[PDB]
RNA sequence: GCUAAACCUAGCCCCAAACCCACUCCACCUUACUACCAGACAACCUUAGCCAAACCAUUUACCCAAAUAAAGUAUAGGCGAUA
RNA sequence: GCUACCUAAGAACAGCUAAAAGAGCACACCCGUCUAUGUAGCAAAAUAGUGGGAAGAUUUAUAGGUAGAGGCGACAAACCUA
RNA sequence: CUCCGCAUAAGCCUGCGUCAGAUUAAAAUGAACUGACAAUUAACAGCCCAAUAUCUACAAUCAACCAACAAGUCAUUAUUACCCUCACUGUCAACCCAACACAGGCAUGCUCAUAAGGAAAGGUUAAAAAAAGUAAAAGGAACUCGGCAAAUCUUACCCCG
C-alpha cells in the first residue's frame, strides 16, 4: 500500500531541442551590444515581476498598484486580505525584534 | 420539508390554489354572477378541414425521385416571380406610376384586413 | 499516483527476491 | 513543486524486520513496534 | 371514422411495413397552399395511427413494426411547416418590412440583464393596466456589482476552456509528432 | 393549436379559426372495463374537450355525444445514478362516448397468427447455429468424459 | 435522440445498442482514447474499397472494407485480422465458433491501385468536369468511390410504390403560383368561407 | 414538551413568506435572488 | 486464501494575449415560469468594528490611474504606538 | 408555519346538581401535582397510574401583524424555529 | 383486542394495483425496493358579479313567556347597460410534522360501541437480580425527613395568599 506495483513509463528527454540548445543566448546583449539593451528586458512574464524581486508582501503590494485596477473583484479582495495578514505577521510576529 | 425543486402545479396547494391554476388551455369564455360560465362561440377555434377526396398526394414519397437541391425562398425571389412580370409589362406599355402600386399587389397598411401580417391576428 | 522512479525500481527488486524465495529456481 | 515521500515503505521495514519475532501487535504495527525495538537495542 | 386510427387490417401482426421516403422541403415548394393545407391533414392522420400503434406496442410489450415510419412523417410535417412559414415571412418583409411576426423590444429586467420582451395582447393601454405597471424594466445601482461578478464568472469559464484546448493540442503532438506541419 | 399565441377576441369580432392544427392524439386501450360506446384517448394538456369534439367530427367524421377529461400525474419517484429524480411526463386522458348507438372495441393489432410467419424464414446465421446445435450430442456417461473426436 | 456522455468511447458495436449500453453505462468514466485529427475532406477510405494490410497477423492481404468508424479512425475489412469467438452460447451448449474481425487503423492499411494490385498513396485532385477524385501518387490513375448499399437498405432499382407512397409524377408536379396571399386567405377563397366581421385593434405591450 | 415539529407546512404561508413576488418586493430580496443566480442555484425561491 | 492493494487520465492552477456582452416556438414581478381590463409605490444619505497601542478613551497602513529614484526624507502624531 | 402578545372572520364544550354563577361533581378536550419506569429511550422531555381545570381571564383550526441598539411579556431576566 | 373506525380540511405527491425480478423484510408466499404497464372521468368542491346614487335604530338563546349585559354574524331601492350559456382545475394510496415503517404531535363531522379496524406469544426452559401485577397468618405507621407508595373513602387546627 502506498507504492506502485509497476514501473512508470520511461522519462525520455531531448537534450538538444530548440529551447535547450539555445538557452542562455543573448544574456550578454548589453556587454556585447554596446549596452543598447539590458538583460532584464529579455525576461517575460507578469508585468509586475519583470526585472524585480521581493518577498510575498512586496510582491503583493507591487501587484496591487500596477494591475490592481484590472483585477477581478474576488481576486482583488483576497489580495487586500493577504496584504493585511502579511503586514501583521512581518511587523508584529516573529522570534527576533 | 417542502420540495422547492419540483414543478409547481394545480395539484398542489389548498382548494383555492388548485382551482385558480391551470394547465395551459386557452379560455373560451368568462365567469358571470353565480359562478355561471358563459361560452363564446367566437373564442372556440374552428377547425378548417378540407375535402380529401381525389387527392393524389400521400403521406410518403417514392424513393425513385431526383435529389433536387434546396433553394430557401426569399423576399426578392418572390418579388421577381409574381410582382416583376406585371411591372415590366406596364413599363413597356408606358403606363406606370407609384400611385398604382396598390393595383400591382402592394398593401399600404394592414388595418381593415382579416389576416394581418404584423402584428398577425390568426393561427397557423 | 506519486511521481518518481527510484522507489518503484527498488520495490521491483524486493518483489523479485520474494518471488525467488516462494519459487526457488532449480 | 509538490514533493511527497515515495519510499516510506522501506523506512518502516528496516524497523519491523527487528520486530518479527516479537509477540502481539508490536510485531507488525510500526507505532507499537518502534517503541519495543528501541528498548531491545 | 375510428378506422383511420389503425393501419390496414391485413398489416396487423406483420413485423415490417414497407414505406416510401419522407417529403423534402424542396418538393413542397412546388405545391400550392391549398395543396399543402390538404396534405397537412393527410400526414396528421398517418401520424396519429403511428402514435396509436407505438403506444399499443408498449401495452403488449412488443417492438413496433417499423418505427422509421413515424420519424419520416414527423420530418415531413416539419418540412411542410417550414415552407409555409417561409412564404409568410417573405410576404411580411414586402408589405411591412418586419423580421418578427410578434412585436417586442429590448429591455433591462429588474436583475440588470438584457432580455427581449415579447409583447402581449391587451384591451387597455399600458398606463392604465394595474398588473403591467407593477413590473419593473429598470435596474438600480445595487445591481452593478453583481453584473461584474457574473461577467467575471463567464470570463473564468472561457479562460479554462481556451487553455484546456491548447493543452490537448500540445499533448497531441507527443504521440503524433508528424503533425508539426 | 399549442405553443402559439391566440388572437384576442372582442365583442363583434371574427370567428377564431385554425387551418393547420398541431394537436396530435393517440387512441389507447382502456386499462379497466368501460362501456361499449366509450372510447379512450390521450391528448395534449392544452387541448380541451370542446376541441376534441370538433377535432374528431371534422377530421375523422365521428359523431360524439359526450367528452370527459382528466389529468394523470406522472411519477417523479424514479432516481438516476446521481440520485436525481426522473419525471414521467404528465398526460391528459379523454373519454369519448359515441352518439348514435355506435359501439367501439379496441382491435387486436398484434394477432399471433399474423405474427407467426407462414413463409419459411432462413436466416443464414440462425441456420448455422441450429444445424450445429442439433448435430452435436451430449457426452455419453459410459465414455467417462474421454474425448469422442478420436476414432482410435 | 442521442445521449452520449462527454468522453464516450466509440466501439465496434453501434451506439445505443444493448451491447453498447452494457459496455458503456451512463456512469462509467474511462481515459479518453487519443485519435489523430483528420479533416473529413482528407479522409480517403470508404466502405466497399479494397485495401492492403501493412502490419498485423496477416500482412500483405487485400480485402474489402465493410465498415469504417470515423471517430476512432478505424477500418474494418472482412476476413482479415480476425480472431475466433464462440457465438450463440448457452449454459448447456458451448456454442458455435466464428471468426471475428478486429478494427484496423487508417495507417495500418494502404489503398491499392486498380491497374496494379499493389499498395499506393493517393492525393485528391479535380477532373475536367470539376468533380473531386482521389489519384494515386505513383502511376496516377483515377480511383472512384466504390458503390455501397445504403444503410437503410432500400434498393432504388427494386422499389415498388405502395398504397401510401406518392407517385413520381404527382410528387414532382408543380402547382404553386407565386402570389401575395397567405395560406389562410387563399384557403378561405377555395373552401368558400366568408367572414364580414372586422377585427378590432388591440394594444401590444 | 417534545420539540422538533416546528415545521407545520402551509403552502400559502410558504409562497407569501419566501416566494418570488416577496423577494422582488424589497431591494434586499432582489439581492438574494442575485446571489443565488451568481452561485448557480437550481432553485432561486419557493 | 479473503478483504484489499496498485494505475493516468478527467480536469484544474498561475501568467500572457484579447475588452466584454443573446436568439426556434410558447411561458414567466399574481402563489414567477399563470393567454385577455381603469392605473399613477418608486432610485441616491460619512461604514462600523475586530485589531495595534501589551488596558483604554485621541489615534492604528487598506490599489485609485507611470516602474525606478527623490524617501521612509519633509511633515503629522495620547510628538506614543505608528502614519 | 415553534413560541409571546395582538388583528380579522370561524369552531368546540356529554350527562348530573343548581339553574344565579370567572359555581360544584364529572367525559371529550386543555394542563402537567406526586410516584415508578425510562436515561444513546418509543421520545434531543416519553410511557403507565395518580392528579388540576373543564360556559370561561376557556380551548382550538385558518390567514395576517410586531425583528435583534429590537420585539413581546398577568417580570419567570420568560419566549422570539429543540 | 378494539387504544378505534369511515369521511372532510390541511399536508404529501404515485409511496403494498398488474406483469417481472439477481432487490428486500427475522422470513430464497409477501413486498412499502427496482424495471415496465395501467390509473383519479362532475353533479361534490374550487374558479364569480356592469355603473352611479341611495337604503340598512329594534340581537342570539326551540324566541314564545321571562330576564339580562359583555350590547351582538347575515336585509335595499332608483335609473342606465345587459338574449351565446355548462369551459378550465382538484379527485390515487397503507399518506402529513417528528433524521426511522418512531409508544410522540395533529382541526372538523358521523359512529359512542361498532356492520368498521386490528394481533400482546420466533421456539423452548420456567435460576438470580430487575420491572408490572394479584393474594396474604397475627399486629396495624412500630416504616420514613415525610403515611412516599398502596389500601381506604376520613376529624380538627395553624402559617401564607
Ligand atoms: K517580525
Ligand atoms: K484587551
Ligand atoms: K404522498
Ligand atoms: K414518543
Ligand atoms: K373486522
Ligand atoms: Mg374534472
Ligand atoms: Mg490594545
Ligand atoms: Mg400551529
Ligand atoms: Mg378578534
Ligand atoms: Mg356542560
Ligand atoms: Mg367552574
Ligand atoms: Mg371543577
Ligand atoms: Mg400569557
Ligand atoms: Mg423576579
Ligand atoms: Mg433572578
Ligand atoms: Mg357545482
Ligand atoms: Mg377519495
Ligand atoms: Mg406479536
Ligand atoms: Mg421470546
Ligand atoms: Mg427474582
Ligand atoms: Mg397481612
Ligand atoms: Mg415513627
Ligand atoms: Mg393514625
Ligand atoms: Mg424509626
Ligand atoms: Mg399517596
Ligand atoms: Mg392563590
Amino acid at each position: 500500500i502506498g507504492i506502485r506495483l509497476t514501473l512508470p513509463p520511461p522519462k525520455v528527454v531531448d537534450r538538444w531541442n530548440e529551447k535547450r540548445a539555445m538557452f542562455g543566448v543573448y544574456d550578454n546583449i548589453g556587454i556585447l551590444g554596446n549596452f543598447e539593451k539590458h538583460p532584464k528586458e529579455l525576461i517575460r512574464g507578469p508585468i509586475w515581476l519583470r526585472g524585480w524581486k521581493g518577498n510575498e508582501l512586496q510582491r503583493c503590494i507591487r501587484k496591487r498598484k500596477m494591475v490592481g485596477s484590472r483585477m477581478f473583484a474576488d481576486d482583488l479582495h483576497n489580495l487586500n486580505k493577504r496584504i493585511r495578514y502579511l503586514y501583521k505577521h512581518f511587523n508584529r510576529h516573529g522570534k527576533f525584534r | 420539508g417542502a420540495d422547492r425543486m419540483s414543478k409547481w402545479t394545480s395539484k398542489r396547494g389548498p382548494r383555492s390554489f388548485r382551482g385558480r391554476k391551470g394547465r395551459g388551455a386557452k379560455g373560451i369564455g368568462f365567469l358571470t354572477s353565480g359562478w355561471r360560465f358563459v361560452q363564446i362561440k367566437e373564442m372556440v377555434p374552428e377547425f378548417v378541414v378540407p375535402d380529401l377526396t381525389g387527392f393524389k398526394l400521400k403521406p410518403y414519397v417514392s424513393y425513385l425521385a431526383p435529389e433536387s437541391e434546396e433553394t430557401p425562398l426569399t423576399a426578392a425571389q418572390l418579388f421577381s416571380e409574381a410582382v416583376a412580370p406585371a411591372i415590366e409589362k406596364d413599363f413597356k406599355d408606358g403606363t406606370f406610376d407609384p400611385d398604382n402600386l396598390e393595383k400591382y399587389g402592394f398593401e399600404p397598411t394592414q388595418e381593415g384586413k382579416l389576416f394581418q401580417l404584423y402584428p398577425r391576428n390568426f393561427l397557423r | 499516483v506519486k511521481k518518481g522512479f527510484r522507489a518503484a525500481f527498488r520495490f521491483q527488486k524486493e518483489l523479485e527476491r520474494q518471488r525467488l524465495l516462494r519459487c526457488p529456481p532449480p | 513543486l509538490r514533493n511527497r515521500v515515495t519510499d516510506r515503505y522501506f523506512r518502516i521495514q528496516e524497523v519491523l524486520k527487528h520486530a518479527r519475532h516479537f509477540r502481539g501487535r508490536k510485531n507488525r504495527c510500526y507505532r507499537l513496534a518502534v517503541r519495543t525495538v528501541i528498548r531491545a537495542f | 371514422g375510428l378506422e383511420e386510427f389503425f393501419d390496414d387490417p391485413k398489416n396487423w401482426g406483420q413485423e415490417k411495413v414497407k414505406s416510401g421516403a419522407a417529403w423534402t422541403c424542396q418538393q413542397l415548394r412546388n405545391k400550392s397552399n391549398e395543396d399543402l393545407h390538404k396534405l397537412w391533414y393527410v400526414l396528421l392522420k398517418e401520424r396519429n395511427m403511428l402514435l396509436t400503434l407505438e403506444q399499443e406496442a408498449k401495452r403488449q410489450r412488443l417492438p413496433m413494426p417499423s418505427p422509421e415510419r413515424l420519424d419520416k412523417v414527423v420530418d415531413s410535417m416539419d418540412a411542410l411547416d417550414k415552407v409555409v412559414q417561409e412564404r409568410e415571412d417573405a410576404l411580411r418583409l414586402l408589405q411591412t418590412g418586419q423580421e418578427r411576426a410578434r412585436p417586442g423590444a429590448w429591455r433591462r429586467d429588474i436583475f440588470g440583464r438584457i432580455i427581449w420582451h415579447k409583447f402581449k395582447q391587451w384591451v387597455i393601454p399600458w398606463h392604465l393596466n394595474k398588473r403591467y405597471n407593477r413590473k419593473r424594466f429598470f435596474a438600480l445601482p445595487y445591481v452593478d456589482h453583481f453584473l461584474r461578478l457574473e461577467r467575471e464568472k463567464r470570463a473564468r469559464i472561457k479562460a479554462r476552456k481556451e487553455n484546456l484546448e491548447r493543452k490537448k493540442a500540445k499533448i497531441l503532438l507527443k504521440k503524433f509528432p508528424h503533425l508539426a506541419e | 393549436a399549442r405553443n402559439v399565441v391566440y388572437p384576442l377576441y372582442r365583442l363583434g369580432g371574427p370567428q377564431l379559426r385554425v387551418f393547420r392544427t398541431n394537436f396530435f392524439i393517440q387512441l389507447v386501450r382502456p386499462g379497466v372495463a368501460q362501456p361499449e360506446d366509450t372510447v379512450q384517448f390521450r391528448i395534449p394538456m392544452e387541448m380541451t374537450r370542446v376541441d376534441l369534439r370538433n377535432y374528431l367530427e371534422g377530421i375523422y367524421n365521428v359523431p360524439v355525444a359526450a367528452v370527459r377529461t382528466r389529468v394523470q400525474h406522472g411519477s417523479n419517484k424514479r432516481r438516476d445514478h446521481r440520485n436525481v429524480r426522473i419525471k414521467k411526463p404528465d398526460y391528459k386522458v379523454a373519454y369519448v362516448q359515441l352518439a348514435h348507438g355506435q359501439t367501439f372495441t379496441f382491435p387486436d393489432l398484434f394477432p399471433e397468427k399474423d405474427e407467426s410467419p407462414e413463409g419459411s424464414a432462413a436466416d443464414d446465421l440462425y441456420s448455422m447455429l441450429e444445424e450445429e446445435r442439433q448435430q452435436r450430442q451430449s457426452s455419453d456417461p459410459r465414455r467417462g468424459g474421454v474425448p469422442s473426436w478420436f476414432g482410435l | 435522440k442521442v445521449t452520449l456522455p462527454p468522453h464516450y468511447r466509440y466501439g465496434m458495436s453501434p451506439p445505443g445498442s444493448v451491447a453498447d449500453k452494457r459496455k458503456n453505462p451512463p456512469w462509467i468514466r474511462r481515459r479518453p482514447v487519443v485519435v489523430e485529427p483528420i479533416s473529413d475532406e482528407d479522409w480517403y477510405l470508404f466502405c466497399g474499397d479494397t485495401v492492403e494490410i501493412l502490419e498485423g497477423k496477416d500482412a500483405g492481404k487485400q480485402g474489402k472494407v465493410v465498415q469504417v468508424i470515423r471517430q476512432r479512425n478505424w477500418v474494418v475489412v472482412g476476413g482479415l485480422n480476425t480472431h475466433y469467438r464462440y457465438i450463440g452460447k448457452t449454459m448447456d451448449y458451448r456454442g458455435t465458433m466464428i471468426p471475428s474481425e478486429a478494427p484496423l487503423l487508417h495507417r495500418q492499411v494502404k489503398l491499392v491501385d486498380p491497374m496494379d494490385r499493389k499498395p499506393t498513396e493517393i492525393e485528391w485532385r479535380f477532373t475536367e468536369a470539376g468533380e473531386r477524385v482521389r489519384v494515386s501518387t505513383r502511376s496516377g490513375r483515377i480511383i472512384p468511390k466504390p458503390e455501397f448499399p445504403r444503410a437503410d437498405g432500400i434498393v432504388p432499382e427494386t422499389w415498388i410504390d405502395g398504397p401510401k407512397d406518392t407517385s413520381v409524377e404527382d410528387a414532382l408536379e408543380r402547382t404553386y403560383v407565386p402570389c401575395l396571399k397567405t395560406l389562410q386567405e387563399e384557403v378561405m377563397e377555395a373552401m368558400g368561407i366568408k367572414e364580414t366581421r372586422k377585427y378590432k385593434k388591440v394594444y401590444w405591450y | 414538551k417534545a420539540r422538533g415539529n416546528e415545521y407545520q407546512p402551509s403552502n400559502i404561508k410558504r409562497k407569501n413568506k419566501h416566494g418570488w413576488v416577496r423577494r422582488l418586493s424589497t431591494p434586499a430580496g432582489v439581492q438574494v435572488i442575485l446571489r443565488r443566480m451568481l452561485k448557480g442555484r437550481k432553485s432561486l425561491s419557493h
